[PDB]
DNA sequence: ACGCCAGACAGGG
RNA sequence: GAGUCUGCGGCGCGCG
DNA sequence: CCCTGTCTGGCGTTCGCGCGCCG
C-alpha cells in the first residue's frame, strides 16, 4: 500500500513529547537523580530549605539549630510488577543528611532518618499507588501579582486586589466610598489605604500630591487625619485593628511575615511575580515580594502603585487597565510536582509543628534523632495526597491514546482551595489565550465540563505553568524557520498571522493577509507581520488531531469523536485507519504502546515472550513482552512482535505492536467498505447494521480479562479454609478445581462453577435445632461447615488463565489482618463483535449494532465484493459533519488503487484532488471489467436511465463514459442482494474507518427478580451477583399516576420494595400462583415514622373517627 | 393492540372503572376455581404448546373476553358485600 | 457561586 | 424443614 | 410611632447507570 500525504505547510518543528509535561515536571520536582550539587534546587530540595532551618530561641533554652545538608532517595523497596500483583504502593526511600547544633559545644549530627516513601512515576508518565496505576492531572488558576478590576455592583469606579500566595498570606482590595471612608481589607474589616502606607513612611502630604497630581481620590486618603499624625504607632494601631486580644508590642514581628519570607513568594527573585508587575503595574520589586527586614522600617515597592493604577484605572487612559482573566497570560497551570511539592511542604510544617515540641521535651543535649523526628505527619500527609486527593483516578486506557489525553487534560477543580463547583461562568468558556494551550473540545460532555480540556498539540509548559504556544517569528516581509514559544501575555503585544498565508519561502505572498492582533480578527499588511503561527495542528489537542477533516465537521460533533477514541478497545485484529491524520504514528511511539528498537542491529531470538536482538555495537538484549496483563479498565495489553529471525534493524522500529497497534500504526478499529443508504429499519437516525462477514474474518474482536480474588479470613467462629472440599453436592462442579482448593490453568469457567473454594462456620454463635434433626436423619456426620464458595457471578466467564494463591509464611507481601490467606483468578473470555455492542467513526456518528446480516442479501456491488457496513443517510443532514462522506470517497479510490493517504487538518486533500484519484480508481474498477470480458448490465443501464432523469450524469454519453461521471461523484450502481434487483439511482460507498466502544459493565444489562435489600431502608440493592433493582422516580410515579394505575403504584411502593412482609408473602404467593395478599405498611413508612419521633415531633395514624390505628403491628406496645 | 378495547371502553361510564372490573374478574376467576366462566364451550380462550389455555394461562384475558359479551353485570353495588363470596363457594368446586 | 423568597431592623417624616 | 452476612459517605471519570 | 427601603438570612440547583478507590 502506498501513501499520499496532500497538505503543505512546512511543519517547523516536532510535538512535544505528550508526556513531557508529566515527566519532566517530575524531573525537576525531586531532583534525585544528579547529585545535591546540581544547581536545579526547585521542588524537594527547596522544599527543604524552605522549612529545614528551625529556629527555635528563647522561651526558656534555645538557639537550637538543625540544618539540611543533602537529600538523598535511591533504593526501592520493591519493583513495578511486584508492587501489581502484591498490593503496593511502588514509593522510592528518601532520608537526608541533618545536623542539629547546640548554644553549647556539641553539635550531633545523625546521618539518615527514612521519613516518608514517595511514589516514583513509571517511564510513561503515570504511578502505581495500590495495585493500580495513577495519574496527576494538571491544573489551573489565577498567578500571583496584583490587578485593578470594576467595580461590583456599583457602574462608578474600579478596585484594587493584591494577590499572595500560598493561601495563609493577605487578600488586599483598594476602595474609595468617597462621602466619607476608604477600604483596604487585609483578611476582611476596612482601615484605611492609608494606615498601612503610614506605617511604611508614606505621609499624607508626599503621597496625595505625587499619587494624586493627575487625580482626585486622593482625598479619601488624607481623611482620617487623626490617625494619620503618627507613624510607628500606626504599626501597632494596626495589630490592634487585627482581633485576637494580642500584645501592642511586637516590634517588627507580624510585619516581616506579610513582608519577606513565608505568605508572599519565593517564586524565583525576578520573572515569576515581577513579570505580572513591570508591564501590568508599578515599576520595581525590592525582594522578591514586598519584603525587608534590615532596619525594622520596611519598604513596600507594591503596595502603592496598587492604589496608583486604582486612581489611573479610575481616572483615564494611562494604558485601558482592564484584564481579561481567562487571557492565559493570566490564569496559571499547575504542574503535577507543584501539586506534590505544595502537600509535601503541608507536611513538613505539620512535622516542624511537632518537633518544637520535642526541643523542650528533650532532658539534655541528647535530642537529634528520634528526640525531634516523627515520620507520622509526612507518612499521613503525601499518602492522603496520593489516595484520597479529590484529582487521582484511572488510567483511561482503552488505547495508550487514551491514557495520553486523560494526562493532559486541564482542570479547574483540585485542591479545594482554588475554585469550586458552583462557581465559573467565565472560567469554564474556553478563553482566547485557550490557544494550543488547552483544546477547546476535549472538554467532557456533562456536569462537569469546561472545567477539564486537554492541552494542545505543541503546546508546552514553559518555566513556569504558561502554556506556551509555538509561534515562528518573521522579520519584515521574511518569515523565519526560528520559533519562540511565547507567554500569553507577551502574545498580545505583536501582531501574528495564521500558517495558511500564501508563502514563497521567507516571503509572504499577499498584501492583504490575515492576522490576529489581540483576540482580534486584523487584516494586516505584510510588512507589520510581526509573527506567525506554526500550524494547525497545535490549536487543537492530540486526541482530536486524529480526526481526518476536521475541518468539515462541526465542533460539537468532532467533540463526541475526540471523546470516543479515549474509549476506544483493543481489538485482536488491530487495523489503522483508511484515512489518517498523521499523529497515529506519534501517539504508540510516545505513548508505551509499541517496542522500539534502541540501536540498529540484527535478531536473535523471536519468542512469543521476548525478542533478544543483537546491536551492531556488540551488545545484545532481550526484550520481554507483556504477554496479557490486565489493564486497570480490565482490556488486554499484549505486545505480538513483528520482527522475523535475524533482521538488521533500524534505530527506532518497531520490534512488537502495541495492544492496539497494526504496525507502528495507532489502531483502534478497522476499516470497512461501507454502503451509505437506508436499509429496512435496521439502520434508525442513530442505529446502524453490520455483516455478518465481519465477524467470519476476526475484524471486530477483543480481548477482556478480569481479576477475581478471594480471602481467607480468621472468624472467631473457625478459620475459613481453602479447600477442595464444597461440602454439599456434586463432584462434576469439583472438576475444574484440579488442584486442591485452586482453580487448574486453562479450565472453561462458566457462569455459576466454582474458580476458588472455601469453608466458613454455619451461624453466628449458635448451632440449628431445626437443621439439627436434619442432619441426623440422612447422616447427622455432616461438615457443620457451611459453602461460602466463590462462584462465577452472573453475567459470565471464560477460561482460567492463571491462578495466586498467598498462604501461611507470606513472602513479603502485606496479607490484611484477619485475612489468613487470599486467592485471585483471572479469567479471559473471547468477546465477538454483537448488536448490542456499539461503533462509531471519528467524526461523529455514533450508533449500535442493529442487525447482523448476512452476507447473503447486503447490498453488492456489480462485482461480487459485498459491503460490509450500511449506514444510515439521514444520521447526517441534521447533523454537520460532510468530512465523513469526504471519507467514505477518497477510501472508495484507496481501495481501488491499493493505498492508503494522509490528509492533514485543514490542508490536506482536496474535492478535486479526490475527483482524480476516483478517476484512477475507476480505471481500476471498470477497466480489468472491460478486459476480463464483460461490458454493462441491464441493471447499470436502468440505473443510469434513472440517473439522467436525476441530474447526476449528462445526457447523450456513453454508459461507460456516464459510469465514470457518476463514479467520480463519489457513487456506484449497488444491486439488493436480496432480490438482485439494483438500487435505483448511485449510492456512494467507500473504506470508512470505524471503531469500537468499550463495553462497560453498563451494556452488559442487569434484571433481577429477588434479592439484598439495605439494612436502613429497605429497599432492594444488590452489587455482587444480584443485579439490583430499578429506580422508579417521581416522575415516573406521576406516570402512573396519570394513568388509572392505582394498584401498579401501589405494588412499586409495597410488593416490589418496602413492604417488608409484603414482598414476603408476595414471593410465596406466586409461587403458589395464588393471589397476592393485600399489603402492610411499608418501612418506609416505619423508618420515616420514628426518625421523626427521634425529633421532638410524634407522628400518629388514625381511625375513621380521629382514634389510633396503628402501623407497627405490634412491637410498639411497651414490655 | 387488545381485542375490542373500544367496544369495551364504550361499555363502561369511566375508562378506570373497566379497569377495575376486569381485574376484579380476574380475581374471582382463579380463587373460587378457574372453571368460573360464562362461555367456555365452542370458541373460547386458547395457547399453542398444545390449545392447553383452556384451563390456566391469563385470568384477566378470559375476564374481557367475558365482559366483551354480554354475560357479566357490573354495577357500584349488585349484591351485597358478603353474601356473594359466600354462594360464589357453594356453587363452583375446582378449590 | 447565583437566584429567589421572606424578613427583620433602621432611617426620614 | 436452608438463610446469614456483606456492599456506607464522599470523591474522580464515562453514557444518553 | 408609621411606611419605605436595604441589607440580611435561609434553600435549591435533572435523572438513572458503570467502574474504581478509600477509612
Ligand atoms: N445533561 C443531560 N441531562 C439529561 N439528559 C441528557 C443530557 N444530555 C443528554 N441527555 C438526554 O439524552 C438524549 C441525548 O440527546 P439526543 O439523542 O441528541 C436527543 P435529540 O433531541 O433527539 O437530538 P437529535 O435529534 O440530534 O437526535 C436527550 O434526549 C436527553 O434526553
Amino acid at each position: 500500500m502506498e501513501i499520499k500525504r496532500f497538505g503543505r505547510i512546512r511543519e517547523v518543528i516536532p510535538l512535544p513529547p505528550l508526556t513531557e509535561i508529566q515527566v519532566e515536571s517530575y524531573r525537576r520536582a525531586l531532583q534525585a537523580d544528579v547529585p545535591p550539587e546540581k544547581r536545579e534546587n526547585v521542588g524537594i530540595q527547596a522544599a527543604f530549605r524552605e522549612t529545614f532551618p528551625i529556629e527555635e530561641e528563647d522561651k526558656g533554652k534555645g538557639g537550637l539549630v538543625l540544618d539540611f545538608l543533602e537529600y538523598r532517595l535511591g533504593e526501592p523497596p520493591f519493583p513495578q510488577d511486584e508492587c501489581r500483583e502484591k498490593d503496593l504502593t511502588y514509593q522510592a526511600p528518601l532520608y537526608a543528611r541533618l545536623q542539629l547544633i547546640h548554644k553549647d559545644t556539641g553539635l550531633i549530627k545523625e546521618d539518615e532518618v527514612f521519613l516518608g516513601h514517595i511514589p516514583l512515576m513509571t517511564e510513561d508518565g503515570s504511578f502505581i499507588i495500590n495495585g493500580a496505576d495513577r495519574v496527576i492531572v494538571s491544573q489551573i488558576h489565577r498567578s500571583p501579582g496584583v490587578y485593578f478590576t470594576p467595580d461590583p455592583a456599583r457602574p462608578g469606579r474600579y478596585i484594587a486586589s493584591i494577590i499572595p500566595l500560598p493561601k495563609r498570606g493577605p487578600w488586599i482590595d483598594l476602595e474609595v466610598e468617597p462621602n466619607g471612608v476608604v477600604s483596604m481589607k487585609v483578611n476582611k474589616r476596612k482601615f484605611p489605604l492609608v494606615l498601612l502606607l503610614r506605617v511604611l513612611g508614606y505621609d499624607q502630604e508626599t503621597l496625595a500630591r505625587e499619587l494624586g497630581a493627575y487625580g482626585e481620590l486622593v482625598q479619601g486618603l488624607m481623611d482620617e487625619s487623626v490617625f494619620a499624625m503618627r507613624p510607628e504607632e500606626a504599626l501597632i494601631r494596626l495589630f490592634t485593628l487585627l482581633r485576637p486580644g494580642d500584645p501592642p508590642k511586637r516590634d517588627k514581628a507580624v510585619a516581616y511575615v506579610y513582608g519577606l519570607i513565608a505568605d508572599p513568594r519565593r517564586y524565583d527573585l525576578g520573572e515569576a511575580g515581577r513579570y505580572k508587575a513591570e508591564e501590568k503595574l508599578g515599576i520595581r520589586l525590592s525582594g522578591r515580594t514586598l519584603a525587608r527586614f534590615e532596619d525594622g522600617e520596611f519598604k513596600d515597592e507594591v503596595f502603592l502603585p496598587t492604589l496608583r493604577y486604582l486612581f489611573a484605572l479610575t481616572a483615564g487612559v494611562p494604558g485601558h487597565e482592564v484584564d481579561d482573566i481567562d487571557h492565559l497570560g493570566n490564569r496559571r497551570i499547575r504542574t503535577v510536582g507543584e501539586l506534590m511539592t505544595d502537600q509535601f511542604r503541608v507536611g513538613l510544617a505539620r512535622l516542624a509543628r511537632g518537633v518544637r515540641e520535642r526541643m523542650l521535651m528533650g532532658s539534655e543535649d541528647s535530642l537529634t534523632p528520634a528526640k525531634l523526628v516523627n515520620s507520622r505527619p509526612l507518612e499521613a500527609a503525601i499518602r492522603e495526597f496520593f489516595s484520597r486527593s479529590q484529582l487521582s483516578q484511572f488510567k483511561d486506557e482503552t488505547n495508550p491514546l487514551s491514557s495520553l489525553r486523560h494526562k493532559r487534560r486541564i482542570s479547574a477543580l483540585g485542591p479545594g482551595g482554588l475554585t469550586r463547583e458552583r462557581a465559573g461562568f467565565d472560567v469554564r468558556d474556553v478563553h482566547r489565550t485557550h490557544y494550543g494551550r488547552i483544546c477547546p473540545v476535549e472538554t467532557p460532555e456533562g456536569a462537569n465540563i469546561g472545567l477539564i480540556t486537554s492541552l494542545a498539540a505543541y503546546a508546552r509548559v514553559d518555566e513556569l505553568g504558561f502554556i506556551r504556544t509555538p509561534y515562528r517569528r518573521v522579520v519584515g516581509g521574511v518569515v523565519t524557520d526560528e520559533v519562540v514559544y511565547m507567554t500569553a501575555t507577551e502574545e498580545d503585544r505583536y501582531t501574528i498571522a495564521q500558517a495558511n498565508t500564501p508563502l514563497e519561502g521567507n516571503r509572504i505572498a499577499a498584501e492583504r493577509v490575515v492576522a490576529r492582533r489581540k483576540g482580534e480578527p486584523v487584516i494586516v499588511s505584510p510588512e507589520e507581520v510581526e509573527f506567525m503561527d506554526v500550524s494547525p495542528k497545535q490549536v487543537f489537542s492530540v486526541n482530536t488531531n486524529l480526526i481526518p477533516f476536521l475541518e468539515h465537521d462541526d465542533a460539537n460533533r468532532a467533540l463526541m469523536g475526540s471523546n470516543m477514541q479515549t474509549q476506544a478497545v483493543p481489538l485482536i485484529r488491530a487495523q489503522a485507519p483508511v484515512v489518517m491524520t498523521g499523529l497515529e504514528e506519534r501517539v504508540v511511539r510516545d505513548s508505551l504502546a509499541a517496542l522500539y528498537a534502541e540501536e540498529d542491529g540484527e535478531v536473535a531470538k523471536v519468542d512469543g515472550n521476548r525478542i533478544v536482538v543483537r546491536y551492531e555495537d556488540g551488545r545484545l538484549v532481550e526484550y520481554p513482552l507483556r504477554r496479557f496483563y490486565r489493564s486497570n479498565q480490565g482490556t488486554a495489553l499484549d505486545q505480538r512482535p513483528r520482527v522475523v529471525v535475524g533482521q538488521r534493524v533500524r534505530k527506532g522500529d518497531l520490534l512488537a505492536d502495541g495492544p492496539a497497534s497494526e504496525n507502528g500504526f495507532l489502531a483502534l478499529g478497522q476499516n470497512v467498505l461501507v454502503a451509505i443508504m437506508p436499509f429496512d429499519g435496521y439502520n434508525f437516525e442513530d442505529a446502524i447494521v453490520i455483516s455478518e462477514e465481519l465477524l467470519k474474518r476476526d475484524f471486530y474482536t477483543s480481548i477482556h480479562i478480569e481479576r477475581y480474588e478471594i480471602e481467607a479470613r480468621d472468624t472467631k467462629l473457625g478459620p475459613e479454609r481453602i479447600t477442595r472440599d464444597i461440602p454439599h453436592l456434586s463432584e462434576a462442579a469439583l472438576r475444574d478445581l484440579d488442584e486442591e482448593g485452586v482453580v487448574r490453568i486453562g479450565a472453561e469457567v462458566k457462569p455459576g462453577d466454582i474458580l476458588v473454594g472455601r469453608t466458613s462456620f454455619k451461624g453466628e454463635s449458635e448451632p440449628t435445632p431445626e437443621e439439627r434433626l436434619l442432619r441426623s436423619i440422612f447422616g447427622e456426620k455432616a461438615r457443620d461447615v457451611k459453602d461460602t464458595s466463590l462462584r462465577v457471578p452472573p453475567g459470565e466467564g471464560g477460561i482460567v488463565v492463571r491462578t495466586v494463591r498467598l498462604r501461611r509464611g507470606d513472602p513479603g507481601v502485606e496479607l490484611k489482618p484477619g485475612v489468613r490467606e487470599v486467592v485471585r483468578v483471572y479469567v479471559a473470555q473471547k468477546r465477538k463483535l454483537q448488536v448490542g455492542d456499539k461503533l462509531a467513526n471519528r467524526h461523529g456518528n455514533k450508533g449500535v449494532v442493529a442487525k447482523i446480516l448476512p452476507v447473503e442479501d447486503m447490498p453488492h456491488l456489480p462485482d461480487g465484493t459485498p459491503v460490509d457496513v450500511i449506514l444510515n443517510p439521514l444520521g447526517v443532514p441534521s447533523r454537520m459533519n460532510l468530512g465523513q462522506i469526504l471519507e467514505t470517497h477518497l477510501g472508495l479510490a484507496g481501495y481501488f488503487l491499493g493505498q492508503r493517504y494522509i490528509s492533514p487538518i485543514f490542508d490536506g486533500a482536496k474535492e478535486p484532488e479526490i475527483k482524480e484519484l476516483l478517476a484512477q480508481a475507476f480505471e481500476v474498477y471498470f477497466g480489468k471489467r472491460k478486459g476480463e470480458g464483460f461490458g454493462v448490465d441491464k441493471r447499470e443501464v436502468e440505473v443510469l436511465r434513472r440517473a439522467e432523469k436525476l441530474g447526476l450524469v449528462t445526457p447523450g454519453k456513453t454508459p461507460e463514459e456516464q459510469l465514470k461521471e457518476l463514479f467520480l461523484q463519489g457513487k456506484v450502481v449497488l444491486y439488493d442482494g436480496r432480490t438482485g434487483e439494483p438500487i435505483e439511482g448511485p449510492i456512494v460507498v467507500g473504506q470508512m474507518f470505524i471503531m469500537k466502544l468499550y463495553h462497560m459493565v453498563e451494556d452488559k444489562m442487569h434484571a433481577r427478580s429477588t434479592g439484598p435489600y439495605s439494612l436502613i431502608t429497605q429497599q432492594p440493592l444488590g452489587g455482587k451477583a444480584q443485579f439490583g433493582g430499578q429506580r422508579f422516580g417521581e416522575m415516573e410515579v406521576w406516570a402512573l399516576e396519570a394513568y388509572g394505575a392505582a394498584h401498579t403504584l401501589q405494588e412499586m411502593l409495597t410488593l416490589k420494595s418496602d413492604d417488608i412482609e409484603g414482598r414476603n408473602a408476595a414471593y410465596e404467593a406466586i409461587i403458589k400462583g395464588e393471589d397476592v395478599p393485600e399489603p402492610s405498611v411499608p418501612e418506609s413508612f416505619r423508618v420515616l415514622v420514628k426518625e421523626l419521633q427521634a425529633l421532638a415531633l410524634d407522628v400518629q395514624t388514625l381511625d375513621e373517627k380521629d382514634n389510633p390505628v396503628d402501623i407497627f403491628e405490634g412491637l410498639a406496645s411497651k414490655r | 393492540a387488545e381485542p375490542g378495547i373500544d367496544k369495551l371502553f364504550g361499555m363502561v361510564d369511566s375508562k378506570y372503572r373497566l379497569t377495575v372490573v376486569v381485574a376484579k374478574r380476574a380475581q374471582q376467576l382463579l380463587r373460587h376455581g378457574f372453571k368460573n366462566t360464562v362461555l367456555e364451550p365452542e370458541e373460547r380462550p386458547k395457547m399453542q404448546t398444545l390449545e392447553g389455555l383452556f384451563d390456566d394461562p391469563n385470568a384477566v384475558t378470559w375476564a374481557m373476553k367475558e365482559l366483551l359479551t354480554g354475560r357479566l353485570v357490573f354495577g357500584e353495588n349488585l349484591v351485597p358485600e358478603d353474601r356473594l363470596q359466600k354462594e360464589m363457594e357453594r356453587l363452583y368446586p375446582v378449590e
